[PDB]
């Protein structure tokens, strides 16, 4: 929920 | 963009949550666990609320520090903080339900649990909330590491596994965490204003208000980051061309919108143990004793 | 307030047998109850015990796998399953009563024995002398001894005399190395040290003669060690 | 560590484990106290339950609607009433009973007591059901003599119905704590079962309440 | 009216008490305080290897 | 009439009689001993198992079994060593109100609102307790019960009168009769040959328990009486009212000693006790918490908390070794 996606 | 955004917004907010979720969720865990004698089925969902929500809003550090630059701390580190934090969260929201569950019970058939209420259902359903939640979040143990996706340094805590199952994972997450709460908390509330609008007195009315309000508030806190969670895993998968800036603002809702979760998660406990009376009354007779 | 128990006899060795015993005059529920077994011509052994509830059971080693001790409350009622007998269980079994709390006297009273023939232990208690000629006239002393202290930490020295007079079952005389037993005369004591006891008879009767029995009850295996006979 | 301690242990344990069965079989229960002044209708009141040696308490039992309730007498107690009344601190619900038809100003006396009771600092937070007897001699009584004699303050006709409502609302005054308790009303009639469907309604709604105020609403 | 005769015959008897100066009564009660001091554990404190209570 | 200015003249020669013997007061003459330090008692073991509001306890003669009386109908033996629930006895009327250990061990006693002492047997061969005997006489609440020699129970009603039973044949052997209020309370000599009883009407009277006669009245107190206690010597006592205060007569100068009263403490006393040599003072307030005074200096010398509500019973072993509170917070509290 905290991840802070790294997509793109 | 989304970076620069994220390192501006998530240290200083993720610090602020620490500080008060855990005054907040200490503050409500030492009063109920100091007389924990005579602790009623509520008060006993209450504590383990509080202690979910203490342990959620203390390993959130762990990644505020974390959003900043880098990230140092392991693989080993990296899966224990990640489901951790799963557990805490589906904890929250599946005694949330139990809290509304028991109130319905409690409220609509008073005298049927009065006169035949099982005296050991409290401690099984929160032994089976606690393992259904470690069963939800063991996909992040096994399958979760540290990755490498390293053209510049960065790779701090993100999966390492297909977009198909990030998906599974992500309709899993809504379905459950949202669906459940807001179908149980639904149905037992409206019960129990029905219940209490036919019947006449002087606190109904403050029931029904504290019933609303708390309906109200977990809807409208939850709704934004599931709803935006929901339009990216739905959308990003055919719906459109996902060009370029979609993603940064993607992003930017979903870190503020889990910042708007994280303040409903350490809203809870003032709302649900600090409005009613004896909870207010224990709390100054702890105080007095010290 | 009586036990009797029924289920003796002949048994082929190998086989299996159910001893019974009913309870009749007291709350059975209260009282843990312990299998005793008495070898023809011989002293006596302990074999099992069971709790009150059925919390905790214990065994004798020589026992252990073959025999199961079980308890009916509602019926009032205690079995004991042997299965695979052998030629060394052929003895008369006893029936006893035992209430643990702060100054109770466990072992109190005891059942009649049902003989029952085959066909085809950390701690040991000695008792020296095996026959004492004694006049009824005069005061007796027998003496007892034990391999380890039976002195606890607690201050209580647990050992316990018995009685058992020729042709009916042992009673209990003293508990805890000092207490005499209800309904028991004064003219029997008790004394000892940590391994050293000492039981005295100041005047003897037509009644005081028997075999004595000192148990010890610190460690469970509760071994008895052969009595002291006194005759005419 | 222990020799023989553990089955004085085991013992102790399962005398705890019958100790919290006994509570829970007992905390399933309605207790309800019974009063009244001088045993104006409390016999009759009684006589309604459906189902010698002590003569300081009695004890009623009765079921409803697979409700278990028990009704305690303290009419022959003749003590002082604060040195013993502390000890049903932790009742569901007080029966008061009331002769409507009262002379040595009885019905003054009913009020007083009525108001020791009600304002009792033991009884805060505990409902009061009120039970007016004798409708029928009460009719009777004020079609032959006029309620002036007890009530020279009335600015009121003489009809049974504006008569009885205007000492239900006397009655129900004198309650102080307006707010923290509530007082149930009702006239006593010859129909077998209604007094104590009333009653069961007035329980119900006061361990409705009572689950309120626990479960953490309100 | 016989209790107010019950009441006089009470009284009178218990008129009839030899009282002891409370100096000498005090005394005896600070004598009896004194003599026993060293035998209260609650006023004296015992060592901890005789207190039955840890 | 004829007889009302006799009982008044009669009772200003008593007046008269008692003042000219008070030559001098304790306080005055105790003031030049040691004041006795900051008294710290620290609760050792915690009594948990009831289920309402302890109404009465009594220490065993062995100083390590106590009995505790509830609300909820039970009586409770524990082993105060290792906190062992003995015994549990369910009573036939949940209303009890007082609890008794027979010196010998084998009975205990209890009473309440039933009007009836109930004395059970212990002892059994049965291996259960079973009701040995039902009193029955008094026409009030029971308020204490205290046994004289396991045979012969002295009991004490809100009926005005106390009595002594004969349990063999549950008759009242002998009837004191006297009080005009409520008697809340006595207390037996250490000789068991005399005891004191508290009332309603601010008064305590000194009964001899042969031939049923009264000695002496002591008066003081302003509010009823609802506790009282013999000085260890037997020629004291000390009585707690509701008017916040405890006072300390003595037998023989036949008038009061003593009197413990602080300006912060306005609540009625509910409990009182003495210590194994007589210089301490133990006081169950409504305030929730208990006052160790100084028998002889009359100032605090220390203050027991640790209850969450009105401490209703207190006792001291015989051997002075610990102090056993109980309260409506159904816990029971031993402090050494
Ligand atoms: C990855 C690591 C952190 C494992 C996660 C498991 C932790 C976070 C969970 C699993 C089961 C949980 C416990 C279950 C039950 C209780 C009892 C309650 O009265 C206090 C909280 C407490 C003690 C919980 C604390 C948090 C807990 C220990």
């Amino acid at each position: 929920v905290p991840l802070s996606r790294t997509v793109r | 963009f989304s970076l620069n955004f994220d390192r501006a917004f998530l240290p200083a907010l993720y610090s602020l949550l620490f500080l008060l979720g855990l005054l907040g969720n200490g503050a409500v865990a030492a009063v109920l666990l100091s007389r924990r004698t005579a602790l009623s089925s509520t008060d006993t969902f209450l504590l383990h609320l509080a202690v979910a929500d203490t342990l959620l809003v203390l390993t959130l550090p762990l990644w505020a520090v974390d959003a900043a630059v880098q990230w140092v701390f392991g693989s080993g580190l990296c899966k224990v903080a990640g489901a951790l934090f799963n557990i805490n969260f589906y904890a929250g929201a599946l005694l949330l339900a139990c809290i509304s569950f028991d109130r319905y019970l409690n409220i609509v058939h008073a005298t049927q649990l009065y006169r035949r209420g099982p005296p050991a259902r409290v401690t099984l359903t929160c032994l089976a909330v606690w393992g259904l939640c470690l069963l939800f979040a063991l996909p992040d143990f096994i399958f979760l590491s540290a990755h490498h996706d390293e053209r510049l340094n960065a790779t701090h805590c993100q999966y390492n596994f297909p977009q198909v199952g990030r998906t599974a994972l992500r309709v899993l997450q809504l379905v459950a965490g949202f669906l459940l709460p807001l179908l149980v908390m639904a149905y037992c509330y409206a019960h129990i204003l029905a219940v209490l609008l036919v019947s006449r007195g002087q606190r109904r009315l403050r029931a029904m208000r504290l019933v609303v309000v708390v309906v109200v508030a977990f809807a409208l806190c939850w709704t934004p980051y599931h709803l935006v969670v929901l339009v990216d895993i739905l959308m990003d998968l055919g719906a459109l061309a996902r060009n370029c800036g979609r993603e940064s603002r993607v992003d930017v809702a979903k870190s503020v919108t889990s910042g708007l979760g994280y303040m409903h998660c350490c809203l809870n406990p003032l709302l649900y143990a600090f409005v009613g009376v004896k909870f207010r009354e224990r709390m100054w007779m702890l105080l007095l004793r010290l | 307030v009586q036990l009797v128990e029924s289920g003796g006899g002949l048994v082929q060795p190998g086989g299996s047998r159910k001893l019974s015993c009913s309870a009749s005059g007291f709350a059975f529920s209260s009282f843990g109850m312990h299998w005793v077994r008495q070898a023809p011509e011989k002293g006596l052994e302990w074999v099992a015990y069971i709790s009150s509830g059925s919390g905790t059971i214990y065994y004798a080693d020589t026992v252990k796998g073959r025999f199961t001790i079980s308890r009916d409350d509602p019926k009032n009622t205690l079995f004991l399953q042997m299965t695979s007998l052998r030629s060394e269980d052929t003895a008369m079994y006893y029936c006893v009563r035992s209430i643990y709390y702060y100054g109770s006297s466990p072992f109190d009273f005891w059942g009649q024995g049902t003989t029952l023939t085959v066909s085809s232990s950390d701690i040991v208690m000695t008792q020296a002398t095996s026959s004492v000629p004694v006049t009824p006239g005069e005061s007796v002393s027998i003496s007892c001894r034990s391999s380890k202290s039976l002195l606890h930490s607690n201050g209580n020295t647990y050992l316990y005399w018995f009685l058992q007079r020729p042709g009916q079952s042992p009673q209990l005389l003293i508990y805890r190395m000092s207490n005499l037993a209800s309904g028991v005369p004064d003219r029997f004591s008790g004394s000892g040290s940590g391994t050293a006891f000492t039981l005295t008879i100041s005047r003897l009767e037509a009644e005081d003669v028997g075999v004595y029995y000192c148990m010890q009850h610190l460690e469970y295996p509760l071994t008895f060690g052969a009595g002291t006979k006194l005759e005419l | 560590l222990s020799a023989e301690d553990k089955a004085a242990v085991e013992r102790s344990k399962m005398i705890d484990r019958n100790l919290r069965e006994d509570g829970e079989k007992a905390a399933r229960e309605v207790k309800l106290l019974l009063l009244g002044a001088g045993e104006s209708g409390k016999s009759t009141i009684v006589k309604q339950m459906k189902i010698v040696k002590t003569t300081g308490i009695v004890e009623t039992h009765f079921t409803f609607k697979d409700l278990h309730f028990k009704m305690f007498d303290v009419g022959a107690q003749r003590s002082e009433r604060k040195k013993w009344i502390h000890c049903f601190e932790g009742v569901t619900a007080i029966i008061f009973c009331v002769a409507l038809s009262d002379e040595m100003n009885r019905m003054h006396e009913s009020m007083k007591l009525f108001d020791s009771i009600c304002n009792n600092k033991w009884f805060t937070d505990t409902s009061i059901i009120l039970f007016l007897n004798k409708k029928d001699l009460f009719e009777e009584k004020i079609k032959k003599s006029p309620l002036t004699i007890c009530y020279p303050e009335y600015a009121g006709s003489n009809t049974y119905e504006e008569a009885a409502a205007y000492i239900q609302c006397q009655f129900e005054d004198l309650n102080k704590r307006k707010d923290t308790k509530e007082i149930y009303t009702h006239f006593t009639c010859s129909t077998d079962t209604k007094n104590v469907q009333f009653v069961f309604d007035a329980v119900t709604d006061v361990i409705i309440k009572n689950n309120l105020k626990d479960c953490g609403l309100f | 009216i016989a209790q107010a005769r019950k009441l006089v015959e009470q009284l009178k008897m218990e008129a009839n008490i030899d009282r002891i100066k409370v100096s000498k009564a005090a005394a005896d009660l600070m004598a009896y305080c004194e003599a026993h001091a060293k035998e209260d554990p609650l006023l004296t404190p015992v060592p901890a290897s005789e207190n039955p209570f840890r | 009439d004829q007889l009302r200015q006799e009982a008044e003249q009669l009772k200003n020669q008593i007046r008269d009689a008692r003042k000219a013997c008070a030559d001098a007061t304790l306080s005055q003459i105790t003031n030049n001993i040691d004041p006795v330090g900051r008294i710290q008692m620290r609760t050792r073991r915690t009594l948990r198992g009831h289920l309402a509001k302890i109404y009465a306890m009594h220490w065993g003669t062995d100083s390590r079994l106590l009995v505790s009386a509830s609300q909820d109908g039970k009586l409770i033996i524990w082993d105060s060593y290792t906190t062992n629930k003995v015994h549990a006895i369910p009573l036939r009327s949940s209303w009890v109100m007082t609890c008794a250990y027979a010196p010998s061990g084998n009975y205990v006693a209890c009473g309440g609102l039933d009007n009836i002492c109930s004395i059970y047997n212990l002892k059994t061969r049965e291996g259960n307790v079973r009701v040995s005997r039902e009193l029955a006489g008094h026409t009030g609440y029971l308020s204490c019960c205290r046994f004289l020699d396991d045979n012969q129970i002295v009991t004490s009603s809100g009926d005005t009168t106390c009595a002594l039973w004969d349990i063999e044949t549950g008759q009242q052997t002998t009837t004191f009769t006297g009080h005009t209020g409520d008697v809340m309370s006595l207390s037996l000599a250490p000789d068991t040959r005399l005891f004191v009883s508290g009332a309603c009407d601010a008064s305590a009277k000194l009964w001899d328990v042969r031939e049923g006669m009264c000695r002496q009245t002591f008066t003081g107190h302003e509010s009823d009486i609802n506790a009282i206690c013999f000085f260890p010597n037997g020629n004291a006592f000390a009585t707690g009212s509701d008017d916040a205060t405890c006072r300390l007569f003595d037998l023989r100068a036949d008038q009061e000693l003593m009197t413990y009263s602080h300006d912060n403490i306005i609540c009625g006393i509910t409990s009182v006790s003495f210590s194994k040599s007589g210089r301490l003072l133990l006081a169950g307030y409504d305030d929730f918490n208990c006052n160790v005074w100084d028998a002889l200096k009359a100032d605090r010398a220390g203050v027991l908390a640790g209850h969450d509500n009105r401490v209703s019973c207190l006792g001291v072993t015989d051997d002075g070794m610990a102090v056993a509170t109980g309260s409506w917070d159904s816990f029971l509290k031993i402090w050494n």
